[PDB]
């Protein structure tokens, strides 16, 4: 589960 | 899209007043803390090249609004169930209550929830939220897309909320209140009555970001 975008990590 | 007319109009109505093209600027005095949204998005995941969306809420309610246009919703108990099929059909279970049909787009929610928890922070942390209705359905993200500099994330309660990558600056704007809420680069947070920023205008910063929220609105509407 590696999502390409998301918010502030 | 009833709501987001409004909200139009009401973003037309203070980007033409010029708020920051003025001598005297005093936004302070534009504030209403009593206009906090209920519901902002302090949460998102964009995985929609293989699932689909998943987002937080402020409430710590999860959903996600996945390829084929059906939402699944966890509501802040970390059990009870909504799910929205394309057409609309509602359906209210458990995560503990194993419905088969569901288990492929269950298992997913629960792979978004993970990763927001232990990876991301929560927006509007520092914030609480105005209270609501006890009887109110939880809003749920209605559409969404993002540019080269912000995502825009549209609520079935009409509110829409932008956040710009590059300065991690967010806006919520609620059509009903006529209001527009600010989180800057220091994650301070202030909520402003849009008429009475055409009054007694506001920082360039902020006209701009309202310049810029316009744009989407118009996006938001002309993707119909």
């Amino acid at each position: 589960f590696d999502p390409p975008l998301h918010s502030t990590a | 899209d009833c709501h987001l007319s409004d909200m139009l109009q009401q973003l037309h109505s203070v980007n033409a007043s010029k708020p920051s093209e003025r001598g005297l600027v005093r936004q302070e005095e534009a504030e209403d803390p009593a206009c906090i949204p209920i519901f902002w998005v302090s949460k998102w995941v964009d995985y929609s090249d293989k699932y689909g969306l998943g987002y937080q809420l402020c409430d710590n309610s999860v959903g996600v609004l996945f390829n084929d246009s059906t939402r699944l919703i966890l509501y802040n108990d970390g059990d009870s169930l909504q799910y929205i099929e394309r057409d609309g059909t509602e359906s209210y279970l458990t995560v503990s209550s194993h419905p088969n049909s569901l288990m492929k787009k269950i298992t997913l929610l629960k792979y978004f929830r993970n990763y927001m928890s232990e990876h991301l922070l929560k927006a509007g942390a520092n914030i609480t939220p105005r209270e609501g209705d006890e009887l109110a359905r939880l809003p749920y993200l209605r559409t969404w897309f993002r540019t080269r500099s912000a995502i825009i994330l549209h609520l079935s309660n009409g509110s829409v909320q932008i956040n710009f990558f590059q300065d991690h600056t967010k806006l919520i704007l609620c059509p009903l209140m006529a209001a527009v809420t600010y989180i800057d680069e220091k994650r301070d947070f202030r909520t402003y009555r849009l008429s009475l920023l055409e009054e007694y205008g506001c920082c360039k910063e902020l006209a701009s970001r309202l310049r810029y929220a316009r744009t989407m609105v118009d996006k938001l509407l002309s993707s119909r």
